[PDB]
């Protein structure tokens, strides 16, 4: 579960922070 | 690996394109990036100049025929409102005809700070009744707020570590500070008495919190989500550490707010 959160919170930054 | 999970609560982002109701009517727009943890309010005094210019002639925020509430925080206020929405983020803004109706009057820079530290005195009340905020000389109560207010990570949490320590004896707090946010914005939110772990010793699971207190979101047939359990962002697993949940993804007002979405 950790590594699921921590995980997900990179894949989150990536997609909105990256794009833009 | 818990300081980065920190990090990356603190400085999740929105990217958000803010365009005039009028010139929509009538659309150049004005980007920006959202700390995920802040208030509307206090990020607005920009937006106020921007188009202050144009302001010939009092300013809330819309979204889809929506007000948008100026104490709580936008990352969920995203989550609840717009997650499945494509990037960026667009809200519409109107200094007109105020919906004092569905809408409370824009508070002050001061009216939020209050908010933020009555909502941390009622978050220190359910964790160590009151016993590690009441201790703190004003000074750093003013720390924590400024710390917020100019993004400074490193700031706050030197004054925050103090209100996620809990004593020897024990395996956590007292309760856990959590909002529940179900179907819409004007749904109320939900709040009760929840301890982090069992009489058994058992560390309490999120998916226990929603057992308990929400059980509309759990599918009866395998005890798995039925609706999505938003976080930050993220949908955590139903046999995450719910002491551990409140240490590490709360916002900055220690509320482990979490948004519920069909």
């Amino acid at each position: 579960w950790k590594r699921h959160i921590s995980e997900q919170l990179r894949l989150r930054d990536r997609l909105q922070r990256q794009a833009f | 690996d818990d300081k980065d999970v920190l990090r990356d609560v603190w400085f999740g982002r929105i990217p958000t394109c803010f365009t005039l109701y009028q010139d929509e009517i009538t659309a150049e727009p004005y980007y920006l990036l959202l700390p995920r943890v802040s208030y509307l309010t206090l990020v607005t005094d920009k937006v106020k100049k921007h188009f202050q210019k144009v302001m010939r002639q009092e300013i809330w925020f819309e979204y889809e025929g929506t007000p948008l509430k100026w104490h709580y925080p936008i990352g969920l206020l995203f989550d609840l409102l717009a997650s499945s929405s494509a990037l960026p983020w667009n809200i519409t803004v109107h200094f007109k005809s105020f919906p004092e109706k569905d809408l409370l009057h824009c508070p002050s820079k001061d009216a939020i700070e209050a908010h933020f530290m009555s909502c941390m005195k009622e978050a220190d009340a359910l964790k160590h009744k009151s016993q590690v905020i009441n201790e703190m000389q004003k000074k750093d109560h003013k720390q924590l707020w400024m710390g917020l207010q100019n993004d400074r990570f490193d700031q706050f949490w030197a004054i925050n570590r103090k209100l996620m320590e809990y004593p020897a004896e024990e395996n956590g707090f007292r309760y856990i500070p959590f909002r529940i946010y179900q179907t819409t914005t004007e749904r109320p939110f939900i709040q009760k008495l929840f301890r982090p772990v069992a009489a058994d010793g058992q560390l309490h699971t999120l998916g226990d919190l929603l057992k308990e207190v929400c059980p509309s979101a759990i599918d009866p047939e395998d005890g798995e989500k039925k609706n999505q359990v938003m976080i930050h962002g993220i949908e955590p697993m139903l046999e995450t550490p719910l002491q551990w949940l409140s240490e590490h993804l709360s916002y900055p007002d220690n509320f482990l707010h979490i948004s519920i979405i069909p």
